[PDB]
RNA sequence: AGGACCGAACCGACUAAUGUUGAAAAAUUAGCGGAUGACUUGUGGCUGGGGGUGAAAGGCCAAUCAAACCGGGAGAUAGCU
RNA sequence: GUUUAUUAAAAACACAGCACUGUGCAAACACGAAAGUGGACGUAUACGGUGUGACGCCUGCCCGGUGCCGGAAGGUUAAUU
RNA sequence: CUUUAAUGUUUGAUGUUCUAACGUUGACCCGUAAUCCGGGUUGCGGACAGUGUCUGGUGGGUAGUUUGACUGGGGCGGUCU
């Protein structure tokens, strides 16, 4: 599933709306990417699906601290 | 972001500096092979007393890389013999992969990924000359024999 | 050769037979067969994504040598066996240590012939070595794209590949169709024109003989309904639009070629 | 040798009569075409409704089809009877 | 040869042949929100689409309209800023 | 201060080269007596392609709809203040 690994961000739904009002149902999705990231304590490559909002995400919290929330609610990384 | 720089790479720091460098240089780069370490205003202050060690053991495992750049000029030349025609015109080719087998089986052991050869390619029988990458600042120049079999 | 054969009977009468008499006569070689299932045109799920396929004789599949991976080993030919997987012939080669493997038969290869794949490799029809050590102007078949993945170019009959100029580390190619093609000079191909090329004097004389081919027969759109076909059908034989595709797609003109990713590769378009 | 010929089984259904609350919700009788191939048939499997399949008739999809059947919205709506 | 099972078997469909056009392989195209599958375990003497329809003689003129394929001198032109 | 010349920075445009992102329906090994998949070592592309948000163009391929009234039946013709 299109689901970010670490925000956990799903595709929502919402209309198209055009000029002349009407509404056609759609899907906005997220902008998932499969990146590899090099972690110090386990001296792994480690392979993610996420978001490109969730990359600035693991910047700041670091990659150590996102794979224990990781590994706090049981997701498998 | 805000990393500090680690080493001798190029000239955008002087060994440990707060820049402005964009994260796609930081990523995959910075990060996975040392050079660097990301400051997010908890490892500021912490590396300021590891620039201390750390640096001054990183001063000496330069002068070891250097000392195997001149252990290995003690040939300055390595004769390989390959299969080829006239004019100089070889069947197959040497790259990176066969330098290091020669040298590892003959001497002191080397990376294949150290072989700077950007051009590049082996075509023709005689001397050539190819450099290396023993550091950022420092290159080695070792001269290869190729043989028509 | 070619027959023409006799009207003996209407559906007979216009038959241009292509008879192969050096053409083995018998059963191939067993241990190189695999199990063949015929698709029908439909995918994994049932339904028809290419329409005009069905029916037909049943074919053993032929363990067909693209790669040619063991090198440096001096082959000869057996015999000839006829392949209905591809309009091109097969020779069953036998290596000199004993193996057995199928190769698609070049123009100059009869019975009795010798072939040498290797890095030297004498430049005889039906040799096998990289283009690095193949002259510029010669006729090539079974040329690949990729270093080791085997015979993606000129596999049909009486095709072939004419090399240009090589122009670096990669290799340009004059393709069939009239399109020059840039590949990297790694590559492995063979040399010599591959084999039968009156392939077009076959005519099948008959709607049967199209019919266990596995083809079905073709419903023009203009004779379809407008529910079924974009052409739909009027009053009468009316077309009155721009010839499309059943899926409202236009025909006649219009380059569907979308790709971005190998045009690098190409360097001149076909005409 | 033949998408050859005449002609049984078999497949199909061109003509006529009967039948038309029929023996039968398309049949019977007399005739008729193909009948070694683009043939036919038994068993099992797959393609599911804006979809399938179609040598193309908008034909067929459980005695139905210019959008199958069952249930639900639903006591739809009807300036009409 | 096939077709409106159940009022139309045909001059209708298909047909071998011909022509145009698309497609260099992770092919075009098609089925699938995607993976993937068919094409094809095939590789331009191959595959898809379109039109015509054995064979013989031929297929004349017109690029203004629509579509398709290229061009760049010049004008307009969104998000953005 | 108007103009311009020259080091050092910041931001755009073009061109070459490189690899670490990314792709690989290229080769080898392992899970594994396995054409899936994953991991590792190479090779080739490479900041391209592709994907997400926004945006312009095309778009009966698909969908929801509209297509007036009077009328010596309706349509056409004519009229609607």
């Amino acid at each position: 599933s299109r689901v970010c690994q670490v925000t956990g961000k799903r595709p929502v739904t919402g209309n198209n709306r055009s000029h002349a009002l009407n509404a056609t149902k759609r899907r906005f999705l997220p902008n998932l990417h499969s990146h590899r990231f090099w972690v110090e304590s386990e001296k792994r490559f480690v392979t993610l699906r996420v978001s490109a909002k969730g990359m600035r995400v693991i910047d700041k919290k670091g990659i150590d601290t996102v794979l224990a929330e990781l590994r706090a609610r049981g997701e498998k990384y | 972001m805000q990393v500090i720089l680690l080493d001798k790479v190029a000239n955008l720091g002087s060994l440990g500096d707060q820049v402005n460098v964009k994260a796609g240089y930081a990523r995959n780069f910075l990060v996975p092979q040392g050079k660097a370490v990301p400051a997010t205003k908890k490892n500021i202050e912490f590396f300021e007393a590891r620039r201390a060690e750390l640096e001054a053991k990183l001063a000496e495992v330069l002068a070891a890389a250097n000392a195997r750049a001149e252990k290995i000029n003690a040939l300055e030349t390595v004769t390989i013999a390959s299969k080829a025609g006239d004019e100089g015109k070889l069947f197959g080719s040497i790259g990176t992969r066969d330098i290091a087998d020669a040298v590892t089986a003959a001497g002191v052991e080397v990376a294949k990924s150290e072989v700077r050869l950007p051009n590049g390619v082996l075509r023709t029988t005689g001397e050539h000359e190819v450099s290396f990458q023993v550091h950022s600042e420092v290159f080695a120049k070792v001269i290869v024999n190729v043989v028509a079999e | 050769a070619v027959v023409k054969c006799k009207p003996t009977s209407p559906g007979r009468r216009h038959v241009v037979k292509v008879v192969n008499p050096e053409l083995h006569k018998g059963k191939p070689f067993a241990p190189l067969l695999e199990k063949n299932s015929k698709s029908g045109g439909r995918n994994n799920n049932g339904r028809i994504t290419t329409r005009h396929i069905g029916g037909g004789h049943k074919q053993a599949y032929r363990i067909v040598d693209f790669k040619r991976n063991k090198d440096g080993i001096p082959a000869v030919v057996e015999r000839l066996e006829y392949d209905p997987n591809r309009s091109a012939n097969i020779a069953l080669v036998l290596y000199k240590d004993g193996e057995r493997r199928y190769i698609l038969a070049p123009k100059g290869l009869k019975a009795g012939d010798q072939i040498q794949s290797g890095v030297d490799a004498a430049i005889k029809p039906g040799n096998t070595l990289p283009m690095r050590n193949i002259p510029v102007g010669s006729t090539v078949h079974n040329v690949e794209m990729k270093p080791g993945k085997g015979g993606q170019l000129a596999r049909s009959a009486g095709t072939y590949v004419q090399i240009v100029a090589r122009d670096g580390a990669y290799v340009t190619l004059r393709l069939r169709s009239g399109e020059m093609r840039k590949v990297e000079a790694d590559c492995r191909a063979t040399l010599g024109e591959v084999g039968n090329a009156e392939h077009m004097l076959r005519v099948l004389g008959k709607a049967g003989a199209a019919r266990w081919r596995g083809v079905r027969p073709t419903v023009r759109g203009t004779a379809m309904n407008p529910v079924d076909h974009p052409h739909g059908g009027g009053e009468g034989r009316n077309f009155g639009k721009h010839p499309v595709t059943p899926w409202g797609v236009q025909t006649k003109g219009k380059k569907t070629r979308s790709n971005k990713r190998t045009d690098k590769f190409i360097v001149r378009r076909r005409s």
